[PDB]
């Protein structure tokens, strides 16, 4: 009918939380353009013992 | 093709040194990488060290760490493996490795395994084996068949070998792998199938041969 249109406002604002805990297939499977560039600082530092 | 041939190998007591090297012929040597890898009946495949084309860079396993040194020797196409404060379990069969070729950012194994060299790390003295018959009787007789045998007990180290009449039965002959026992002696069995209608007639002697000691052993078996 006529109902309220918005939200509560005082609704619930945590989590459910028996909300979906696994991995949604459909997510994004491309690498983000815009991720982190640079060097990691914390690496690896030392050689690796299987290289050429 | 690419061979390699191991030698060095053989009996050492613990705490002493032995040197192992690893002829390598068909390849440029000086090219490649190699492993050394060793094999027991109690660990399996267990690789031990790893060294570099120039020796610029080795590696060791953590249970070998500090006792065992890889070298190599690209003017001889040889490669070397010192080992010093042998323990026990140690005893395996030691096999050389060749990485393979591959892409620059890949990571590296071995493609081609040499023949393989046993050392046994044993505090055991050199002693021929004992002979003993495993007479046949009605309790090892099922129908026309009967089963008897020769018990090579108590020699160090291996191997030995046994033939049944100078070779000439070999039909239904099984010898049975060594086993080590509690005081580092080995001992195995040898058993063969016979018709029991000639038991009695027909002579059986088991030859044992070992060479470590120049041990000769014509023991004749008798029914009881």
């Amino acid at each position: 009918p006529n109902a309220n249109p918005n939200a509560n406002p005082n609704a619930n604002p945590n989590a459910n939380p028996n909300a979906n805990p696994n991995a949604n297939p459909n997510a994004n499977p491309n690498a983000n353009p815009n991720a982190n560039p640079n060097a990691n600082p914390n690496a690896n530092p030392n050689a690796n013992p299987n290289a050429n | 093709q690419v061979q390699l041939v191991e030698s060095g190998g053989g009996v050492v007591q613990p705490g002493r040194s032995l040197r192992l090297s690893c002829a390598a012929s068909g390849f440029t040597f000086s090219n490649f990488g190699m492993h050394w890898i060793r094999q027991s009946p109690g660990k399996g495949l267990e690789w031990v060290a790893i060294i570099w084309y120039d020796g610029s860079n080795t590696y060791y396993a953590d249970s070998v760490k500090g006792r065992f040194t890889i070298s190599r020797d690209n003017s001889k196409n040889t490669l070397y493996l010192q080992m010093n404060s042998l323990r026990a379990e140690d005893t395996a069969v030691y096999y050389c490795a060749k990485v393979w070729f591959g892409e620059s950012e890949d990571n590296y194994s071995v493609d081609v395994w040499g023949q393989g060299t046993t050392v046994t790390v044993s505090s055991a003295s050199t002693k021929g084996p004992s002979v003993f018959p495993l007479a046949p009787s009605s309790k090892s007789t099922s129908g026309g068949t009967a089963a008897l045998g020769c018990l090579v007990k108590d020699y160090f180290p291996e191997p030995v070998t046994v033939s049944w009449n100078s070779g000439a039965l070999t039909s239904g002959v099984h010898t049975f792998p060594a086993v080590l026992q509690s005081s580092g002696l080995y001992s195995l069995s040898s058993v063969v199938t016979v018709p029991s209608s000639s038991l009695g007639t027909q002579t059986y002697i088991c030859n044992v041969n070992h060479k470590p000691s120049n041990t000769k052993v014509d023991k004749k078996v008798e029914p009881k």
